[PDB]
């Protein structure tokens, strides 16, 4: 029964399993049957052979592969899947290369053994969905991911039936998304997944001398460069920013070029395909400091091409084009600061005033802390409605909004580099600290308020609370005193309570520099590049293309005769390197 | 260029010829001594438009105990082929009652192609007068028509295994309809 | 504040509130204000930001600088 060949087939014992092709011919079954299958998970005989093995050596399979080949069933024998969403999908050959048996790999290939079969369960999904281990659900990927070269070698090199190296699966990921993904930025990791994403490049280069594999896209359109950046896997974006290959056949697959050398001075020219701004494609610079959201996003750009691009975009915009955006700013201040106040003139300068509140939030609403901007742009608004009818009100929406202007006067002082961090730190306390202490202690307020209004025995507490606050102040007289049915119990607690309030707010400040700006003062430095890079970005989208094309960085480079014959032509940006070690 | 895999379920009343139908236009053989009760795990090279694609054929029956392992072959199913017998009228009326919700429930937003099989037997005079003796007629191509209109089939034909007639074309608008990604999405959330 | 208020009438207001600053002088401005019930808001608000901004700057000065 079911059971009896199931501990036959762990034990790995051949003899028992003699007379089995007879039973089954007798009774004309098969070794795909359902009832030879376990039910919860389709699981048959093979699958249960391959996992278990003595020494790496299991002599039923020989026996289970010539039986099945007798029966006629050998196609649905290799390629009977599983069914449970767990395990969905593995087939014979995910055992055989995920237990390192290279043999029975080959032996399963040569078997007529489906090599494109897809495992889809949700046990192989990534992390966030669920699944333990990702590796793109093809045979040829889970053997690359594994770190098994033979394996690789073999699987591509097989006479049978070969495995395109281009296939994707349902996501759409190719081999070298997956190596991607599980790649990590621990030291070993990253040397077996370079060395096997460079083993695989060039094998599909002379594979495929037409297409470039890199240049394929998944279905969420992502090439393993943007995949490498976007996830934060660090060493092995680094390594395929700076590949260099010394053959000939495959030279135009590598990126940075070394031009000339004059000593111990040397000029090496890098690669900006996918990797600059004012291209129809994403950049790489783009989504590594849009959406990223790595935790090693700072260690990013200190790559050579990578920190060395933002300085050469600095000359042509960010320390001559500042100025301007800050200067637009301050002259709509102006014109918001005439609305207090040449009957004609000044009237076309009101209008001025709400067109430029207008405007602003005609580009906020483009553009869409600028939600804080936006609150600016939504004030605006109420104040012609109320204007037309008359109403006096208007004022107070006008108040709100001019300081609100003056205020973000302080994101243009963050732009340049020596407020950039002042201004900054300004802003994280009084949104990390400063608004949680500002929160509890009107609650505390209130409720001593109430305290105080109940010592005393809504106006009856509105006058106190008004004059409580100019009483913080100092201003104002102790008028509430004197109204007070016990005062004795009060006048401790009016001094304590001003203790308190004091006291919480002044270890706020003790709280803010270690507690928050402890780790602001380490970063500071990688915050205001990231900052910079921010504001240098938008100044860039802002332009149309051809105010972009003005000013690509680079120089157009002819880099060798290519294998049409036209020289590929990639805009690659110089980097000037010397080292007086080595010649 | 690189083969796109995509999966194809076939999903009818028994005796409708599924399995003969996918037998057919594996192997182009008619099996005329053994027939098995499902084919199962075969994939077709087949190409229409410039596109060469790996089409996975599943097969469903419900004789015995297949029933209860049938739905957990829907999931990633990429195109459908509802059959039912030309020859046989009772076939027709159950697609709406039975077949359709349960498609509909286990996977739905997926193409649709409606088949009616064996033309050949809807002329046969043995047929014919079996279905005259309880005063029925063969599924008329009107009824078919009608019947892909009010179910949202994306398409019908009809095929027939012994002549390997329209085979080719059914199951090249088959993988055709597949090779559409839908329509992004309805009424989604925020 | 001049606004709410509704040049010689901007430099008494501006005086007067160099003494309230300090809190000596009385709040004279405040009398006299078409629209006191927003000012008042933004009178504490305005004094709060121009010493948390400073306050600030003590943080800023120790580690930055
Ligand atoms: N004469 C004739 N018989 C057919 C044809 N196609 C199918 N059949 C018959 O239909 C019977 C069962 O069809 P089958 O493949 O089992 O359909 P399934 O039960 O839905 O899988 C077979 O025994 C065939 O003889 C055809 O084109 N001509
Ligand atoms: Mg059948």
């Amino acid at each position: 029964n079911r059971p009896i060949l199931f501990d036959i087939v762990s034990r790995g014992s051949t003899a028992d399993l003699d007379g089995l092709l007879p039973f089954l011919l007798t009774h004309k079954k098969r070794l795909t049957d359902e009832e030879f299958r376990e039910p919860s998970t389709g699981k048959t005989c093979l699958p249960k052979a391959l996992l278990n093995l003595s020494n790496g050596r299991n002599d039923t399979i020989p026996v289970l592969l010539d039986i099945a080949e007798r029966t006629g069933n050998m196609r649905e024998f290799i390629n009977s899947p599983f069914r449970d969403i767990y395990y969905r999908g593995q087939t014979a050959l995910h055992i055989a290369i995920e237990r390192r048996c290279k043999h029975y790999v080959e032996l399963l290939v040569a078997q007529g053994a489906d090599v494109h079969a897809q495992a889809r369960g949700r046990f192989f999904q990534p992390k966030d969905e669920g699944g333990y281990f990702y590796f793109g659900e093809l045979p040829l990927s889970l053997a690359a991911c594994t770190n098994q070269p033979h394996i690789v070698n073999y699987l591509t090199e097989n006479p049978h039936k070969k495995a395109d190296m281009r296939r994707q699966d349902s996501r759409g990921n190719t081999v070298l998304h997956a190596l991607v993904a599980i790649a990590d930025n621990t030291r070993e990791n990253t040397k077996f997944v370079t060395k096997m994403y460079d083993l695989l490049l060039l094998k599909c280069a002379r594979l495929f001398p037409d297409s470039n594999l890199e240049a394929v896209l998944n279905n969420d359109g992502l090439s393993p460069l943007m995949m490498a950046a976007k996830t934060g896997k660090i060493g092995i974006f680094q390594h395929i920013i700076r590949r260099e290959v010394t053959d000939e056949d495959t030279r135009h697959l590598s990126r940075k070029f070394k031009d000339w050398a004059y000593g111990p001075v040397y000029s090496s020219l890098y690669d900006l395909s996918s990797l600059d701004t004012c291209g129809e494609e994403a950049s790489v610079l783009e989504i590594l400091v849009y959406n990223s959201k790595i935790e090693n996003r700072h260690e990013m750009l200190a790559v050579e091409p990578i920190n060395e691009l933002l300085r050469d975009k600095w000359r042509k915009f960010g320390a001559v084009s500042f100025y301007i955006n800050v200067v637009s700013y301050l002259c709509a201040m102006v014109i918001f600061t005439l609305t207090a106040y040449v009957d004609y003139l000044r009237l076309a300068g009101e209008v001025i005033t709400l067109f430029t509140g207008v405007l602003f939030f005609f580009t906020n609403i483009k553009d869409l802390f600028q939600l804080l901007y936006f609150i600016y742009s939504v004030l605006v608004i109420v104040s012609a409605a109320l204007y037309l009818a008359g109403i006096e009100a208007y004022l107070a929406v006008m108040v709100f909004a001019l300081v609100l202007g003056w205020m973000n006067a302080l994101y243009f002082t963050r732009g340049l580099k020596l407020t950039g961090t002042y201004s900054i730190m300004i802003q994280k306390i009084l949104f990390k600290d400063l608004f949680r202490f500002l929160l509890v202690y009107l609650l505390f307020m209130i409720g001593y308020a109430s305290a105080l209004v109940s010592l005393l025995n809504s106006e009856t507490f509105s006058t106190f609370l008004l004059d409580l606050f100019k009483l913080t102040i100092g201003m104002g007289d102790l008028e509430m005193l004197s109204s007070t049915k016990y005062p004795v119990v009060f006048i401790i607690l009016l001094v304590t309570y001003i203790i308190l309030t004091f006291v919480l707010l002044l270890n706020m400040l003790i709280a803010l520099m270690g507690e928050t700006v402890g780790q602001v003062s380490k970063e500071s430095k990688h915050i205001w590049k990231l900052q910079w890079a921010t504001t240098i970005l938008d100044i860039e989208r802002s332009f149309p293309v051809f105010l972009r094309k003005a000013f690509r960085s680079g120089e157009m480079v002819t880099v060798g005769k290519s294998s049409d014959g036209t020289p590929d032509r990639r805009w690659c940006f110089r980097v000037d390197e010397v080292n007086w070690s080595h010649w | 260029m690189a083969a796109i895999r995509k999966k194809l379920v076939i999903v009818g009343d028994g005796a409708c010829g599924k399995t003969c139908l996918l037998i057919v236009f594996s192997k182009d053989q008619f099996p005329e001594v053994y027939v098995p009760t499902v084919f199962e795990n075969y994939v077709a090279d087949i190409e229409v438009d410039g596109k060469q694609v790996e089409l996975a054929l599943w097969d469903t029956a419900g004789q015995e105990d297949y029933d209860r392992l049938r739905p957990l072959s829907y999931p990633d199913t990429d195109v459908i082929l509802m059959c039912f017998s030309i020859d046989s009228p009772d076939s027709l009326e159950n697609i709406p009652e039975k077949w359709t919700p349960e498609v509909k429930h286990f996977c739905p937003n997926v193409p649709i192609i409606l088949v009616g099989n064996k033309k050949d037997l809807r002329n046969d005079e043995h047929t014919r007068r079996e279905l005259a003796k309880m005063k029925q007629e063969p599924v008329k191509p009107e009824e078919g028509r009608d019947m892909a209109n009010r179910i949202g089939a994306f398409g019908y034909m009809e095929c027939s295994a012994k002549t390997k007639d329209g085979v080719r074309e059914v199951f090249e608008m088959a993988t055709r309809a597949a090779l559409q990604a839908r329509r992004g999405k309805k009424k989604s959330g925020c």
